[PDB]
RNA sequence: CAGGCUGAUCUUCCCCAAGAGUCCAUAUCGACGGGAUGGUUUGGCACCUCGAUGUCGGCUCGUCGCAUCCUGGGGCUGGAGCAGGUCCCAAGGGUUGGGCUGUUCGCCCAUUAAAGCGGCACGCGAGCUGGGUUUAGAACGUCGUGAGACAGUUCGGUCUCUAUCCGCCGCGCGCGUCAGAAGCUUGAGGAAACCUGUCCCUAGUACGAGAGGACCGGGACGGACGAACCUCUGGUAUACCAGUUGUCCCACCAGGGGCACGGCUGGAUAGCCACGUUCGGACAGGAUAACCGCUGAAAGCAUCUAAGCGGGAAACCUCUUCCAAGACCAGGCUUCUCACCCUCUAGGAGGGAUAAGGCCCCCCGCAGACCACGGGAUUGAUAGACCAGACCUGGAAGCCUAGUAAUAGGUGCAGGGAACUGGCACUAACCGGCCGAAAACUUAC
RNA sequence: CACGAAUGGCGUAACGACUUCUCAACUGUCUCAACCAUAGACUCGGCGAAAUUGCACUACGAGUAAAGAUGCUCGUUACGC
């Protein structure tokens, strides 16, 4: 029952959608550049999710100009102000590390039907 | 259950797994066997998790018992007698009694017994 | 590192000197002895150091007497940077290191002139 | 996690393809170099008709690493390949074009000219 | 003067700042304390206060111990320790029967946490002292993890007290300095110290005001 | 080969001052002569060891000297500033990675605040290697008629030993500290640690034709090292979950099991850990080293000194962390038990039974080689089982449907499961044994 | 310094568990180590050696000595097993 869950309760966040590894999402992140706050979008497949409660993280994978980029966030991080789930994928794994050696038409993931 | 802390009990990780299945088969057939004390201590959690499968006796629970004890005459006894018998007890189906040492090598031996008090 | 030879130029006159060495076996053979007992490491380093000290003393005497402006030194990587570390700061500041061949070949006046012209050009600039 | 005897790719248009790491600047006995950390390297591959020639001794900066790097907010950044950009003394690129994305940490280390030419600053 | 309290370690967790940064914190149950004895200069020659923390049944108290609690009109407690004060002026701040709570500490303060390290058993020279080992190939002869020479021959001929060898490490007393308290919980009596404190979960720690930066 | 005596040679200085430095011996160098320290070099002698003291280099581990490479404090300068030269004090910490060579040494590459010099059997082979070298093989060059030789080369060639004593690193048993116990502590005396850079403000200021460019004083962020910890990131996982190859078995289908490195693959909670997260070197005071001074005679002047009074550094003493009353001057503040019988010939001693308290037996631990330490023991949540949650895996069996089949879909966030959390006396902590408490006397009040 | 022509001279496709130099792939050889299992080591019960051995309730420093001292001198330190 997570002996410290009476401390982690206050810092949890609502309105996180219900996503699973294999789903395609775009994550709205806040960046600071000379005290001017703006927002950037990272769009890619979700390849893992390491549950721990308040300390849960997930990883998003993208290909940018022929170079792949992985970006990992905490689920309840205040920086992530918005998550939109775009597609639900068909996977037989809980962690999709096998995508790391696949490029192009070989890295496409089926979707729920 | 909880894995062994130190070196395994028979000499390797595969001799202990086959040693526990043979000890539980002989515990459910006679009801009382006399073994070395560290062998009886490690058998208590192992044998009690098989009676629980027989208490909630279905086809699914039966086929998970069959993948350990392998003796078809003992699977029948688990589900016909030892399952319904303990239907009114919430755990603690086994008792361990300490007895005299062995003469040859001074090993501490003990008796492990099924509870029949109800 | 078995000796040296020196030429001093004061214009019309040329003076030559041959510095000889006192440590004869300047070569260290591979053999050492029975199980390495006895070894010609230190007893050859000391001979080479004796030769370097003799050459340095003679060159310092020449520098104190004639006051040259440049002291060209022609040798190899080993017996030209350890003699430069033996000379005092008086002369080591005015040393230009050359890259010439063995002493048995000997040099002519034209070759020496061509060797030193490149340095004298920069010096006069 | 880039050290001596380590090979990186070049993300410029200077004509270099591979460089070998030689030293990590920033203090004696330093061990690793991350994104935004200057190194000293030598050119191992080149194009026949380029500026930098094979065997040169150059300075460079690291823009991508395979090792994940933790940020101040608990997030992480990871790539598939180590890449470098050759610079000059004023910490300006020798080339003119930058290929692929670069990390955001170059903004902190005041590489303002490299960030402008980068197609994407993740 | 100097503040202190006895508590227990509960675990490690994770909270976010007001600037969206993350800060790792350690949760300490700064349980209530009751003053049992005051060490005056005239009685003892030094200045200190004696605090008791915990909860023990009356059946589990030894009779000589139960007589010392009864001499102060205070119920028995499991743990008794001491906090040392630097002068006699700070003695007047306490009295027998007081009730110390976690609220004595404010947010942003600096504290010193004293605990007992985890036990590591009989440890070799690499684990205990960091001795770099010896090669694993090129013809080693079963010396892959063991120290080597331990002195110079025939002079002295002894081994110089203090030579670093194998033995029992860990399980010692450690004081971490200049930790920063992030948040104090009044309704829970729980401090959130930013960092790592010695010991295993459920062990006893002492949280005291910082001596350097405080 | 090592140790010992000597110090010709070597090393570190010093005395005189011809000269160089434009003028100017002594800012900086310093000839010809002279006087010494050290015991690193080459040597001289042959004093211990030939019924045996294994040679060079590398590795691992160190400890000491200062004749100081960096950091600290000053005097002089042929010191405008930045940067330097030389000398005096100073050993707290620090002193990188590669190319060639068996090589110590050395040159070079890239940095750095710096890439110091030496002693310890040229430290260290009952700690490791065996590259060099003189056992036995073969070949080159030279010498010899020859067998062979060579301070010239090349390719190869078994590194033995269960620690008795001192020494060092950890852990127990016994007794003592003037009745038997239990909590909390004082500390004489010891151990650990000490490193340093870049940038911004003052300030483009002082200084300088200009180029350049500060002291003093604040602030930010790092490199190496050390410690604690496991929330995050990563590593491992021999009783976790899933797929799959070969074969044998459970009568057969279905479903599973044994063996093949856990058969191999994809993941992986707890524990341990670093590549991970936090923290540290301090501030302040005292006595000083070189150095700078105040007042002032002997000696009507002058003089930091002979009387007196002061400033002064990473060295020293307090200060930070840890051990510590076997500290024999064996400490202090308190709280418990604070009383019973028998015998010798009753001088003293011996014996048995107890109190507070402790130990063994039993159940355990993230405590652990054994011992020890910590927790529990029915007035009980200590371990296991049981129920639930967290977490890992990823959609179990059976049935139904679609497809000729391989297969897919529903029932269904399914089934399985260890370490983390909370409940529940169901099993085991038992109708139990052993230890353990007081001669008095003198003086003072 | 000090090759040389059947103690042959100069080359040579194929070949070599021979010697030397370099490159690609690969990796715990290394930066820099971490974890798991088995056989010893550790504890309990049984049997039960060996080399060695003038002695013994066998400290340290600075010295002295056949010139490197547990055993001599002066000090320092040290409860028994």
């Amino acid at each position: 029952m997570n002996t410290l869950d009476f401390v982690d309760q206050a810092s949890l966040r609502d309105d996180i959608p219900t996503f699973s590894p294999g789903d395609t999402v775009n994550v709205h992140v806040k960046v600071i550049e000379g005290s001017k706050e703006r927002i950037q979008v990272f769009k890619g497949v979700v390849i893992r999710r390491q549950g721990g409660g308040i300390s849960e993280t997930f990883t998003v994978r993208k290909e940018s100009y022929g170079v792949g980029v992985e970006r990992t966030f905490p689920v309840h991080s205040p920086n992530i102000d918005h998550i939109d789930v775009l597609t639900r994928g068909d996977v037989r794994r809980a962690k999709l590390y096998y995508l790391r050696e696949l490029r192009g038409k070989k890295a496409k993931i089926k979707e729920k039907r | 259950p909880k894995p062994t802390k130190g070196p395994r009990l028979g000499g390797s990780s595969s001799h202990q797994s086959a040693l526990l299945a043979n000890l539980a088969t002989s515990l459910f057939e006679h009801g009382r066997i006399k073994t070395t004390e560290p062998k009886a201590r490690a058998l208590r959690p192992y044998a009690e998790k098989l009676i629980t499968h027989a208490k909630k006796g279905a086809l699914h629970n039966r086929r998970e018992v069959m993948k350990k004890i392998r003796d078809k005459d003992v699977v029948h006894t688990l589900f016909a007698e030892i399952g319904p018998f303990y239907a009114d007890r919430n755990g603690g189906y086994t008792r361990i009694i300490k007895v005299e040492n062995r003469k040859g090598d001074n090993a501490p031996m003990a008796v492990i017994e099924l509870v029949r008090e109800k | 590192h078995t000796g040296a030879d020196v030429k001093l130029y004061q214009g019309a006159t040329i003076s030559s000197t041959k510095i000889d060495g006192v440590g004869y076996p300047v070569h260290k053979p591979v053999t050492a002895g029975w199980n390495g007992y006895g070894d010609f490491q230190h007893t050859t380093e000391e001979a080479i150091r004796m030769n370097c000290r003799a050459v340095a003393d003679h060159l310092t005497r020449l520098v104190d007497a004639a006051d040259p402006e440049v002291v060209f030194v022609s040798g190899e990587v080993r017996s030209r940077t350890d003699l430069l570390s033996t000379l005092p700061q008086r002369v080591a500041v005015r040393v230009s290191q050359l890259h010439a061949g063995p002493r048995k070949s000997a040099l002519d006046e034209e070759e020496i002139w061509d060797l030193t012209s490149a340095e004298f050009t920069r010096r006069r600039y | 996690m880039i050290q001596q005897e380590s090979r990186l790719k070049v993300a410029d248009n200077t004509g270099a393809k591979e460089i070998l790491c030689i030293r990590v600047l920033g203090g004696s006995s330093r061990r690793y170099a991350g994104i935004g950390d200057v190194i000293v390297a030598t050119v191992k591959d080149a194009i026949p008709g380029g500026n930098v020639k094979r065997g040169d001794v150059v300075k460079a900066v690291v823009v991508r690493t395979v090792k994940e790097r933790r940020r101040a907010d608990g997030s992480y950044i990871k790539f598939d390949e180590n890449a470098a950009v050759i610079i000059k003394n004023d910490n300006d690129p020798r080339g003119t074009r930058i290929f692929g994305p670069v990390g955001r940490e170059l903004r902190e280390k005041k590489f303002m000219k490299i960030v402008s030419l980068a197609p994407e600053v993740l | 003067a100097r503040k202190g309290i006895l508590g227990t370690k509960l675990g490690m967790t994770q909270v976010f700042d007001e600037n969206n940064k993350v800060v790792p914190v350690t949760v300490v149950k700064a349980g209530p304390n009751v003053v049992t004895r005051i060490r005056t200069t005239e009685r003892d020659g030094y200045s200190a206060v004696q605090l008791a923390y915990g909860e023990i049944s009356p059946r589990k108290v030894i009779k000589p111990v139960a007589g010392q609690f009864a001499a102060a009109g205070v119920n028995p407690r499991r743990h008794v320790a001491e906090l040392r004060l630097d002068d006699e002026a700070a003695v007047a701040e306490y009295e027998v029967g007081q009730e110390l709570t976690a609220e004595i500490f404010s947010d942003g303060a600096y504290v010193d946490v004293t605990g007992t390290s985890k036990g590591k058993g009989f440890a070799g020279t690499m684990k205990r002292h960091g001795f770099r080992g010896q090669g694993a190939a090129h013809g080693a002869q079963a010396v892959h993890r063991r120290p080597g020479s331990i002195g110079g021959c025939a002079t002295p001929g002894r081994v110089f007290k203090g030579t670093r060898m194998s033995g029992r490490m860990g399980n010692d007393r450690v004081t971490t300095q200049n930790l920063k308290v992030h948040k104090v919980d009044a309704e829970n009596g729980v401090l959130l110290i930013k960092g790592a404190i010695p010991g295993r979960n459920g062990g006893l720690v002492v949280v005291r005001s910082a001596i350097k930066r405080g």
